[PDB]
């Protein structure tokens, strides 16, 4: 009902592809994966991590908090 | 002439798997379900090989299951993958209603409330397993939740007799249970059948949350071996949990005799449940607590009412991604909170994060999508 | 690795250590003299061994074969006619037979009154088959492990 | 009282990932259980045939089945009746039912120790504490009689005798038998006795971790080749303006 | 079992109470011989079948909850059996311990014969022949 | 607006099943009863979830259980006694379901009909564990006997059954392991039938005549709906006159002593439609030929659509081979009879000449009938 062939119109595009066995599987893995990982990072560290951080703080405090309620008041 | 789009039985093969169109951006993450499916059959044919040395009776069901994991060649590897099993199959279930919950998968109304209708009867699958190995803290924790759920006035001490089978969790209550756990994964198969007729019917969706019509590949073989590669992780992080660390996710007061006479000084289920916990011990009501637990699973399916947005995915929302992940956050807090004993400062901190939950899911989440279409010169 | 995972469950269908367990744990003792007849508990049933001489293996080869009502010569019971192993199960009811009593000194079913000869071949009674010789292997001759 | 004590890590010989239990310990400590434990606790779990192969052969095994009487039957005149115990038995009660045992013990029920360090806080470390922990206790608190104080018990009231002291037994092996050395023992013999698939358990993750290390880059390079088909795709546009 | 079927609460359970139930073990760990109630099971002639077969001299008399279901015949066959013991026809000879029964398989039943006439007495004035007995017994183990 | 039956992607299943099926006007009653088999299916599945939550597969206490089950659960014994009835019931609607497609040529639907006979060797499976699981003296002979014929195959049938029981006889391994597959084994049925409705609505279903049916075509509501609930109802009068009247005229009295390894039966035979395969397995003096027999008999009921040599589908115009047929029925019964009766004279020779006539009618006879009438009408 939904294949191909009847998706949606699409005018004036080319495509190149190569065959699989003329391509590296891993080209230059490193050299353009440790910049594109810092990258992501960048953009999506500030708001990713404070969150947790707060969680790792409210953690910290509640188990001190605990052991503080356990110890002993003279 | 050829057999794939001409045979009946192939032409649906064909149809789901080898030519279906799908987008060609699709992460990582959606592997989950798919691989929620094969942890699925996993556990069922693990379960198969329970179910052929489990004896369903109080005075032999810890002594069966001390029998598989002693005598029975490699029953303690079958016994330990079907709970560790168990545990990722959660944590697959947990990803996979966060990405749809992320990227907008909701707007899929009939899919997702086949999926909620999926999570409520899985979980109630997993609490019936863990009744069924009749430990301490199974008898314990099934006597808890039952007689909380008796909080419905005139009709609570009726029902929790019923589902008992008697005046409290007894050998009836131990073989009803050994029987609905194992008729429900059927009926999750089938519903998992439904879910994903639902979803082939309109199509799937893109981390962009555009019109993917334009960028269409076959299943086969880019996702088949994406989710060959997914089922080799899977399995990677399942043996090392069953096969270096049995027990970083279990109770070790579980393998200790059922005991009505002793109870336990801390009474907690499985992870997966706790942070719900939580919210059942944050409001001091009864009803109230039983109410706060249905609708902390049922306001997911309320969700796809909450859409006040002109933009699909989170990928163009940043308030709402720190939104969204301030939500995560507080789920794990409340994760934690419910395998807390009762006692402060843990109650203020349970309330504030039930508090806190249903004001993002409730409140802001649509004030933010609102701004943010304000922002973008949309909204009036 | 999915050889190595179809063996472990199919391994896991197989016979578990307690059901091997209580089997081939026997140990028939040397103590035992000429002619006594006593039961072991095997596989959930009694088990009757009894050590003979020559006269009783000579009196049970002239026995014939073709007008039996269960056709069985001595030989083809044991390959050892001076030891008779055999199982002490009445094979109608399921009582408990009774050694070294009859004719042909033999096992004798006091719920009905049948008669046994001393190698388990039917001789009277309602019981229309012989006794069923259970296989054995050979240790040093003081221990035979039946099964 | 209401605060608790956790117990420290031991550098245990099988605490590592790989690292396997060290059978002579689990030797010695099946004789420490038998000679010393096995007066008030029970076994049930555990079977003569599980102890060959592991610490002893066969007609070792054999004669510690022996060793003891197991009441079987019953007989022909319907009797129960004693006989020496084989290698399908498993290890005797000390008492029939747990009621004379609480009788016997001054109210307290000693636990059956088939899984006592899979089922405590800390595992087997937890049952070190218990047995080398023992110590006068402080002021302040004075305890009922029938009763010793150990700061590792939960409320530090335990109804247990002290049982290990300096050559409370002789070892066949003539390894000294000092207190720190029995219980070091019976707790590696107690860890068997939870996990006795354990040895087995570490062999198969080995193999795994060797196994999977092989092929998740070989199945990332398959999912590179067919997924590189696609990743170094090129594309244009034509408008006609 | 029996109450609304034959008896009262009050009538079962003095009946209960007129039979003793080994019942424990106490505090200090042994059995004690308590009075029936109204829960328990009928109490065994025989604690095993072994001495069972010791004291019926080798035969195992069977439990009589399904004996109506578990022979062909029904309860024709219970009252056939009870009151069909008669003398052994010549050309057959019968030992000591076993006695002629012909509806019983192979003819030489080990039960010796349960029932005669005034063998008990009815609480409601019925003449307690033999064949009264028998059907009564026969309606008993049909509804059990 | 739209048409909801039509258009939504679950309802059109329905629609197209069930609701705007075309079906064939002139079908007669025959046509119910493999309906009535799905819902005889259904029936017992929940009869058998209620006997699973009561019964305890463990040879000390299931017995004991099935006794609790009659006595002291409330109408337990009505729907244990369901569930038998029910299963006596369902090989009557397999018998006459699978002698319909016989007699009217629906064999030549090739793969319908090879699921079909797979669905038969599953049913049969399904209630030969299912007959073992009370565990009286009759099961376990029974099991003892089936196991033993698997066991007289050469070389790998002696391990293949000392695998199937888990030990060296019949134990609690083999009890539990065959209530684990009597359990789950209906759920394969109910999706092997959902292939079998499956491949029949891609080929469309027969009409009686045998003829082209698309001149007159009906659809399935409201017609056959009410066909099928009238014949559900006098399904049901059937079983709840077996149920309520009758229970025991089916049943085997031996099946309710405890199971005694050292007192064999005087007689060992299985239920009613296992009959006529133990008849002939009896008949052959081979026990490799007799099993060899057993599965080619089973076999050459699958293997009857290379058998058709008439030009006329149905046997309606087809009278010598309709007088084959009843011939055939006939030493069916026969053969039941046979089944049921000792090896003593004259049951040997009747069993072997009814064997040797049932191989030569479903092989021989009825491909000569269809040559015989084909050239009798001047065809060819
Ligand atoms: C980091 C250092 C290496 C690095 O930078 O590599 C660049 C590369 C990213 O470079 P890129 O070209 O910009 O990204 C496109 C990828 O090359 C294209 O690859 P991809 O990112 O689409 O990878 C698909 C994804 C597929 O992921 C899955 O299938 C996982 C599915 C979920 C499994 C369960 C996870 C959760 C469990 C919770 C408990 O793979 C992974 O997530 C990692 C697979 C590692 C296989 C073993 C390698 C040896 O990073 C990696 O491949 C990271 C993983 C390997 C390290
Ligand atoms: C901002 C600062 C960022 C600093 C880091 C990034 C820039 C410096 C990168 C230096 C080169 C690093 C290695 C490059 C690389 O991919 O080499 C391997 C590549 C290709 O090797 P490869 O891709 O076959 O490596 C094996 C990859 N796995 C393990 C996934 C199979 O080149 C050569 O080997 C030559
Ligand atoms: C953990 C990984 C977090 C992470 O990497 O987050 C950043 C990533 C960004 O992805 P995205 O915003 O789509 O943009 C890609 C580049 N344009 O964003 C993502 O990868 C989005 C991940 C969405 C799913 C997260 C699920 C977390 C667990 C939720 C459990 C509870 C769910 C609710 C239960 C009630
Ligand atoms: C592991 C610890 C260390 C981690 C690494 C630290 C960073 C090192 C690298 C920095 C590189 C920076 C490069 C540029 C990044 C730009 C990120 C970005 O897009 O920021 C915008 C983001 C969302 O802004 P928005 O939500 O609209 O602000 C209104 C407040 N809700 O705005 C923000 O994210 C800022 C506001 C965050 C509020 C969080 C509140 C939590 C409660
Ligand atoms: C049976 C009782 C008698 C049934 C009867 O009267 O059948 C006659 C009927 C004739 O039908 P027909 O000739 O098509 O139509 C005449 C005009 N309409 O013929 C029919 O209705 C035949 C259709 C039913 C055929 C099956 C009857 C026997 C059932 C057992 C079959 C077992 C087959 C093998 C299974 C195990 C292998
Ligand atoms: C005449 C009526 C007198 C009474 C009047 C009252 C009315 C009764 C009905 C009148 C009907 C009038 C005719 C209309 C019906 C149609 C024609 C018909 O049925 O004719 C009778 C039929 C003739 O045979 P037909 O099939 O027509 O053609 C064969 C080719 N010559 O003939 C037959 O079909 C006969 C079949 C005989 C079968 C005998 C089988 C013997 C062997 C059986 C073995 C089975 C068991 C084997 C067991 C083996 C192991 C022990
Ligand atoms: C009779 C004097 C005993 C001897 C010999 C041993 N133990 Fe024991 N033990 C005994 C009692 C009466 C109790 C229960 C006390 C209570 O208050 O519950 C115990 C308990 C234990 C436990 C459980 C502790 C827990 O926290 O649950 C352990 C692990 C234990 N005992 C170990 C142990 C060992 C290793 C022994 C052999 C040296 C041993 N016990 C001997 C009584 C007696
Ligand atoms: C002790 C003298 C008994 C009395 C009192 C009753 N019965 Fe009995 N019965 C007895 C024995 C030792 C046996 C074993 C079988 C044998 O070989 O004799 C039985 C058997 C039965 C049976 C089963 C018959 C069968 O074919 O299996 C029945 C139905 C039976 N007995 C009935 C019965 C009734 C109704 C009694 C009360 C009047 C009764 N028995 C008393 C020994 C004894
Ligand atoms: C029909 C298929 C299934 C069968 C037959 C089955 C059977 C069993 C049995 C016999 C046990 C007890 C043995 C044990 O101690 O582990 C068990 C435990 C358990 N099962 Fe399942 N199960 C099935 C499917 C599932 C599914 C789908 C889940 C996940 C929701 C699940 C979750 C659990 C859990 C959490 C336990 C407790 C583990 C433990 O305490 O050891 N089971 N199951
Ligand atoms: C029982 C466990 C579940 C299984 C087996 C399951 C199975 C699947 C499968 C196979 C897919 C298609 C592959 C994919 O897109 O990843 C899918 C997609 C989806 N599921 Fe689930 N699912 C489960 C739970 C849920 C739940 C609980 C929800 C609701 C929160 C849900 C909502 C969705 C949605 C919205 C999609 C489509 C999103 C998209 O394709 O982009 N699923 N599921
Ligand atoms: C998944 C569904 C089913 C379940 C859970 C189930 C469960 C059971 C259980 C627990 C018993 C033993 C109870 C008793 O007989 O006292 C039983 C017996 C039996 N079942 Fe099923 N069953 C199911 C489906 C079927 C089906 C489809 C058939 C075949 C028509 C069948 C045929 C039988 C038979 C013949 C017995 C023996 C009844 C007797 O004691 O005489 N069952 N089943
Ligand atoms: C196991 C239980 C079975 C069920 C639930 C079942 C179900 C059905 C249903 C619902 C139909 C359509 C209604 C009808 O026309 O009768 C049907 C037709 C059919 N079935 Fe089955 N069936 C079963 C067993 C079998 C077996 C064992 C065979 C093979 C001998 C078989 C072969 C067929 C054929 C050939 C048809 C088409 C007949 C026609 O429509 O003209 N079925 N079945
Ligand atoms: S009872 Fe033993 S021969 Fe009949």
């Amino acid at each position: 009902g939904r294949e191909f062939g009847n998706l949606a119109r699409i005018r004036h595009v080319i495509s190149y592809s190569l065959s699989p066995f003329e391509q590296r599987a891993f080209p230059s893995y490193f050299s353009k994966g440790i910049p594109n990982v810092l990258r992501r990072t960048r953009e999506r560290i500030l708001r990713v991590a404070p969150p947790f951080v707060v969680v790792y703080l409210i953690y910290t405090w509640g188990n001190q908090e605990f052991e503080q309620s356990k110890r002993k008041n003279p | 002439t050829n057999m794939r789009k001409t045979h009946p039985l192939f032409k649906i093969i064909n149809h789901s798997f080898i030519d279906l169109p799908a987008p060609s951006n699709i992460s990582s993450w959606w592997n989950f379900g798919s691989l929620l499916g094969v942890c699925l059959m996993v556990q069922i044919i693990t379960g198969l090989f329970l179910a052929m040395h489990y004896t369903s009776d109080t005075m032999t069901a810890f002594s069966s299951v001390t029998h598989i994991c002693r005598d029975v060649n490699y029953g303690w590897l079958i016994r330990y993958m079907h709970a560790n099993g168990a545990s990722m199959f959660f944590i697959c279930l947990f990803l996979h209603v966060g990405r749809g919950l992320y990227y907008g998968s909701y707007t899929f109304m009939e899919t997702w409330n086949i999926g909620v209708l999926l999570l409520f009867a899985v979980m109630a699958t997993a609490f019936m397993g863990y009744v069924l190995p009749w430990g301490q803290m199974s008898f314990w924790g099934a006597t808890v939740i039952t007689n909380l759920l008796s909080a419905i006035p005139y009709i609570g001490t009726t029902l929790v007799e019923w589902i008992w089978g008697g005046f409290s969790v007894d050998k009836a209550t131990l073989t009803r249970f050994f029987a609905f756990h194992f008729i429900l994964p059927f009926i999750i198969a089938a519903l998992a059948i439904v879910h994903l007729l639902f979803l082939h019917e309109t199509g799937s969706n893109n981390p962009t949350g555009l019109n993917s019509d334009a960028d269409k590949i076959p299943f086969h073989p880019y996702y088949t071996i994406k989710d060959i590669l997914g089922i080799l992780i899977m399995f990677l992080i399942l043996m090392t949990l069953v096969l270096f660390f049995p027990d970083m996710l279990g109770d070790p007061d579980n393998y200790m005799p059922a005991n009505p006479l002793n109870t336990p000084p801390h009474i907690k289920p499985e992870w997966y449940f706790l942070f719900a916990y939580a919210i059942l011990r944050s409001i001091p009501n009864k009803l109230g607590g039983v109410l706060a637990l249905i609708l902390s699973i049922l306001i997911l399916a309320l969700m796809p009412f909450l859409h006040t947005s002109k933009q699909r995915s989170l990928m163009f929302r940043p308030i709402t991604q720190i939104l969204y992940w301030i939500l995560v956050a507080n789920l794990l807090i409340l994760t934690w909170i419910g395998g807390q004993p009762v006692e402060h400062p843990f109650i203020i901190i349970g309330q504030l994060a039930s508090i806190s939950y249903f004001s993002i899911i409730l409140i802001l989440m649509p004030i933010s999508g609102i701004i943010e279409d304000k922002m973008l010169k949309l909204y009036p | 690795a999915a050889k190595n995972v179809v063996s472990q469950f199919v391994s896991s269908m197989s016979a578990s250590a307690d059901v091997l367990a209580m089997s081939k744990i026997e140990i028939k003792l040397s103590d035992i003299p000429e002619g006594k007849n006593m039961a072991f508990k095997w596989r959930g049933k009694p088990l009757f061994v009894r050590h003979r001489t020559k006269k009783e293996i000579d009196q049970e080869a002239a026995v014939e074969v073709s007008q039996l009502r269960d056709p069985q010569h001595d030989l083809d019971r044991v390959k050892k006619p001076e030891w008779v192993i055999l199982i002490g199960v009445c094979t109608h009811l399921g009582c408990v037979p009774i050694a070294n009593a009859g004719d042909f000194g033999g096992y004798y079913c006091p719920c009905h009154g049948s008669h046994y000869d001393a190698s388990g071949r039917i001789r009277k009674g309602p019981a229309p088959l012989n006794l069923e010789v259970p296989a054995y292997e050979f240790t040093s001759d003081d221990v035979v492990v039946v099964g | 009282s209401d605060l608790e004590l956790h117990p420290p890590s031991y550098p245990w010989s099988h605490r590592g990932l790989l690292s396997s239990l060290d059978h002579t310990s689990i030797r010695r400590g099946f004789q420490v259980y038998k000679q010393v434990c096995s007066s008030c606790h029970s076994m049930d779990y555990v079977a003569y045939r599980h102890l060959v192969g592991v610490c002893y052969t066969e007609e070792e095994a054999k004669a510690l089945a022996e060793e003891v009487e197991v009441q079987d039957g019953p007989n022909d005149d319907g009797e129960m009746f004693m006989r020496p115990g084989k290698l399908s038995d498993y290890f005797p009660k000390p008492y029939p039912n747990p009621e004379a045992a609480r009788a016997a013990n001054n109210g307290a029920l000693p636990p059956d120790l088939s899984y006592i360090v899979r089922a405590r806080h800390g595992g087997e470390d937890y049952v070190f504490s218990l047995l080398t922990g023992y110590c006068e206790p402080p002021t302040g608190v004075s305890l009922r009689e029938g009763l010793y104080f150990n700061p590792y018990f939960p409320g530090q009231a335990i109804g247990m005798a002290p049982p290990i002291y300096t050559e409370v037994l002789e070892y066949d092996d003539g390894t000294p038998a000092t207190m720190s050395q029995v219980a070091k023992d019976v707790a590696t013999f107690l860890r068997w006795a939870s996990e006795p698939e354990h040895d087995h358990r570490k062999r198969m993750g080995l193999k795994m971790l060797l196994m999977m290390g092989l092929l998740l880059p070989l199945t990332y390079a398959m999912k590179r080749h067919k997924w590189s088909v696609l990743k170094s795709r090129k594309l244009a546009y034509r408008p006609p303006k």
